[PDB]
């Protein structure tokens, strides 16, 4: 009845071809990466973080929030199938449960009610939905939420922009761009704040 | 020639507000929660809260621009 | 779709911007004549204090009627999601 | 329906391979 | 962390470039790569992961959630050393700006535009040969930050 | 006589090394895809969404508008052929018949007649052209479809963009570049309104 | 194709612009010129004053010429496809 | 051009080699593949000088007009039946 | 390639881009002008009331120089090709 | 070598590039103070007028300094290429 | 470096063992390459921040230096006869 140690095989290697899709649209990759790229439009920098630098932040805090998550697949799954305790057709269940458990967490119900009428199936419970419809709500709730966060976290930096452009309108001198006075004032206020240390426990801690 | 001037003298003293303004806008806007991501009313009312709160430390220092601009 | 159907949504949001834009500067332009009949009456020839009572006003439009702005941005949303099987069909 | 397709098959192959073995 | 590093540097470039009305990134990328092989960064990258295997060991071992929130935390290092290594500039890119609008302020038929925009690439590049004239000691404080993660994450 | 085995795993693996194609031209993949790329354009993030995840969400979505399609491919090619009950020359065609009503429900006349005439075949009757025909077909109406549904979605947010560029100059700040400023009205309009849930739902519900 | 032939394309495009540019900007040209007149004659120099009657107007403008810009395109366009044959021989 | 590249004698055009022919067909489409394409980017192009001289006139010289441009291309490409009409000139364009 | 060629290139590139551009901005230069002096001489403080015209004289002088400005470059093309030869021997 | 030679060579590379901007920049930015300090004599308010006469002489500059620009880049390559000893060493 | 990390006893640099010489020499050839490299980067980089901020000085701020400065690159490689400066100084700097 368990898979053959062929077959296993063969379905590990699939599983890692899929990996980059796993960690873009089933872990939190999505939302950070959107927020981060709020953040980076809403200052005056255009590319000047660069696209490489925030991937790989994106990726670090990942694995720090997906860490319970990961750990708890480890315990329950890898653990008794490594000591042979279980067989593979059931230590899969046991390590796609917590990838569900998580991304209803950071689901709507809203979003599940619209796909799950949408592929036209019948269920009552959201804990037993099947992965492949819960994997398009999840995104798309996580699109609608890291739009919220990026949205506050342009607030600030659109009130300092306008003030400055409304100081130097009234001054007089209706003839500087706003934008070249205005990049260090926001640079500034991101630091002495320690603004990324604020954005990490609002975006680590979102998920929970 | 003036109206700079003051400006400048305003932002020795009204600036330094301005910046906690400023300070205060941003901590709390980067610092949310849980509920209050998920809840778009909640959003909405720290944007105005946040905009009102603007409004007065920035209307008193254009205000003593247009003083000595008058004077 | 049919060329009389673009330009019904075309001036349908020409007419909402207008209805959108003209709330907030008809507050501005009257008072900058205020202070444009106040700075003819003292024949002073300065022109950056106007800046002033135009931005307080501005601000002042923007809370009373950014509500009503923003609902009726969020129903010409709706508006267009409800009338596109119409266009489609 | 469409999505036992890939159940089916891949239970097929496991026994083939298990009467193999 | 040697791309944080080496980027930081090109976000230190490229706000004095956007600063000066204005590529200047690459200008500092490249002499901050000449900064990682001259003091022999690579090297020392090397002596680390060697080290790694020694208190780090393969069996038994790997990084924790503290050490992804650490390495996940960087981009406030970024902006804090970029302003840090900037912020004289800056201000010095700003009032010159300020005064040269203010000055000119008393006509409004010079304006400034395009020749705001002459003045301000003139005096940004020129800022930019004060940078590259102290940037080599704000290189070592920053790597002896790096390094210093470095190791922790090695638990060295 | 149908085909033999030898011969009926050669079309299959074929039809395998086509699944792209047919993804891209006889399926709703294409529709979805350009109509999410114009509303990316539509807003100020350039390529915030990322391409993967817009690919991602439209697999997902052009997998469930298909399903009925997809299932009587099943109930009526698939199953019967695999109990023993028709000719795989049979089977064949019984799948292929829901995939050309389904692509005819989602094309224009004007597209057929064009193609039609193109190809110099003398057929009256809009519902035995043959596939050659009616995939170009099909895929020029989805473009066209997709261009209608892309102006649609960017209407509002070109109305707040012209609303910000008026107010910015009545105060007199020309210098000050609108669309900073206009890109957090744009994620605030689309998130209020539920925009991710909402053209989601209507482009699944536009294949009809 | 003969240069001569380019300069056509070339000057028919630019006409095309200039009559749908000149139409739209003429009626905020005039009542920009009126609003100056005004102010002149009541000696104030308020520049953002003359901002709303140039949008309104214009956006008028916009929403009056709706389809006669519509079937000035579209017969450009197919004036364009229908003089492809001549050119290519 | 070619046939002189060459250096073989012919008379008439009608009976030249395939090795001559052929850097001369994708020569001469190439051209006319971009006569095409200059007849198609004009009415593109007249949209994007209207609509940026008008905002140009209005004040705004910092809004882009290829935000403001791109609904009316999609537009004028849509309400002409563009993927049909350009289609069938290229088909027709070899005849 | 000798550096005295590099410079004739240079600067007969230059040469040639710089008669192009002042035939055309020159008309439209010299309308600016006018309307300029026209509103100092009645004492009106509009802005935008001078950027149709010089539009309209822009596109005008377009249409007039287009049979120049096409034979220049087709000439100037023509010119580099036949220096081909000297540039490198 | 020593990373204080590295910043040497770049503070050199941008003192150069200095030199060649301010060469072709200056001439433009004498123009345009000419021009608008005239304007503000003249009472003349036309902000684009002093764009053609900022590019002649910027033009002008690259051909004038043609010469000199080229000698400099090419030694310079020379001047690097004959501190290459220095890395080897 | 390489003898500490290899952990071998050796008082003298010429009686190193080739397996620790070898990835010392590519180590350091690397370096040596980049530093070479980087100095030849210089001056083309020189002609991209001339022509930009040239570009820039007149307001046309959409202009794509590259494409500007791609005709000049190519010159100054030319003129100094690069592709025998750069083979002869990298012939001549092995010992």
């Amino acid at each position: 009845e368990d898979y053959s140690v062929t077959l296993q095989i063969l379905a590990l290697m699939t599983m890692l071809g899929f990996l980059p899709a796993m960690v873009i649209l089933m872990t939190s990759f999505t939302r950070i990466v959107v927020v981060m790229s709020i953040l980076r439009q809403a200052m005056g920098l255009q590319q000047t973080p660069s696209n490489q630098v925030i991937i790989g932040i994106a990726l670090f805090l990942t694995f720090f929030v997906m860490s319970p998550v990961l750990n708890e697949i480890n315990d329950k799954a890898v653990q008794p199938y490594l000591n042979e305790q279980v067989t593979a057709r059931e230590a899969f269940d046991a390590a796609q449960a917590p990838m569900k458990a998580f991304m209803l967490k950071q689901t709507r119900i809203k979003d599940l009610e619209t796909f799950v009428t949408m592929s036209g199936e019948q269920v009552d419970n959201p804990e037993d939905v099947s992965m492949a419809v819960l994997i398009p709500a999840f995104i798309t709730s996580e699109l609608k939420t890291a739009f919220q966060i990026g949205f506050m976290l342009f607030l600030p930096f659109l009130i300092i922009d306008l003030v400055v452009a409304s100081v130097l309108m009234a001054m007089g001198m209706m003839m500087l761009s706003p934008m070249i006075v205005s990049l260090p004032f926001k640079l500034m206020l991101f630091v002495l704040v320690d603004g990324w240390n604020l954005i990490l426990s609002t975006l680590a801690g979102s998920f929970a | 020639a003036s109206v700079l001037i003051v400006g400048a003298i305003s932002l020795m003293w009204f600036g330094e507000a301005l910046a906690r303004s400023l300070f205060s806008i941003m901590s709390r806007l980067f610092d949310l929660q849980r509920e209050e991501i998920f809840d778009t009313a909640k959003l909405f009312d720290i944007a105005l809260g946040a905009m009102t709160d603007l409004l007065f430390p920035l209307f008193l220092v254009l205000a003593t621009l247009f003083t000595a601009a008058m004077i | 779709m049919t060329p009389e159907m673009f330009v019904e949504l075309f001036r349908e949001a020409l007419w909402m911007v207008l209805i959108m834009v003209c709330a907030i500067i008809i507050p501005s332009l009257l008072i900058g004549l205020i202070v444009a009949i106040f700075q003819a009456a003292t024949s002073i020839n300065e022109q950056t204090l106007s800046f002033l009572p135009r931005l307080i006003v501005t601000l002042l439009a923007l809370m009373l009627f950014g509500h009503w702005m923003t609902q009726m941005l969020m129903e010409y949303f709706y508006g267009l999601i409800e009338r596109l099987p119409q266009v489609l069909y | 329906d469409f999505n036992d397709l890939l159940t089916k098959a891949i239970n097929n192959v496991n026994t083939l391979q298990k009467a193999s073995g | 962390v040697t791309q944080f590093m080496i980027q930081t540097f090109v976000l230190l470039g490229q706000i004095l470039g956007m600063q000066s009305s204005l590529l200047l990134g690459q200008l500092f990328m490249f002499l901050t790569t000449m900064f990682f092989l001259a003091t022999d960064g690579h090297l020392k990258m090397l002596q680390l992961v060697v080290f790694s295997f020694k208190t780090l060991p393969i069996g038994s071992g790997s990084l924790n959630a503290v050490d992804f929130r650490e390495m996940a935390g960087w981009l406030g290092i970024m902006f804090q050393t970029a302003l840090s290594m900037s912020l004289s500039g800056i201000i010095a890119l700003l009032t010159i700006n300020l005064s040269f609008g203010v000055m000119t302020r008393a006509a409004p038929q010079l304006n400034i535009f395009s020749l705001g925009f002459a003045f301000a690439l003139m005096v940004g590049l020129l800022l930019c040969w004060y940078i590259l004239a102290g940037l080599y000691s704000h290189y070592e404080m920053f790597w002896t930050v790096g390094e210093a993660q470095i190791c922790r994450l090695i638990r060295l």
